[PDB]
């Protein structure tokens, strides 16, 4: 276990670090738990696409 | 290429499909024979334009 005080300045400043980090820890974890991962933004679906597109011509058959 | 299948009685669906698998192996010249149904060879046929 850990833990981590923040110092800041105004309340409205570190208010928003607090669940920025926590949300920016899920995002590692999740990485680093599941241990095989892929990149995401879309870029799953457009090499599927390509790929696809061109297996289709090797088959027949309606 | 679509319009000559239907116009023959042919089924379209079947003659296209078949025939855009064929042009990725590489033959240029083949197309859609009238008078038998399958995917011939317009340049051996000596089919011409």
């Amino acid at each position: 276990s850990a833990s981590i005080i923040l110092r800041g300045a105004n309340d409205f400043m570190c208010d928003e670090m607090e669940r920025s980090l926590h949300d920016a820890l899920c995002v590692v974890k999740r990485v680093l738990e599941s241990k095989s991962v892929v990149p995401g933004g879309g870029a799953v679906e457009a090499a599927l696409s390509i790929y696809l597109e061109n297996y289709a011509t090797s088959m027949g058959s309606r | 290429p679509r319009q000559l299948c239907d116009n023959a009685g042919f089924d379209a669906t079947n003659i296209l499909n078949k025939l855009r698998a064929r042009h990725a192996q590489g033959g240029t010249w083949y197309g859609v024979d009238i008078n038998n149904e399958d995917i011939a060879d317009n340049f051996e046929a000596f089919v011409w334009e």
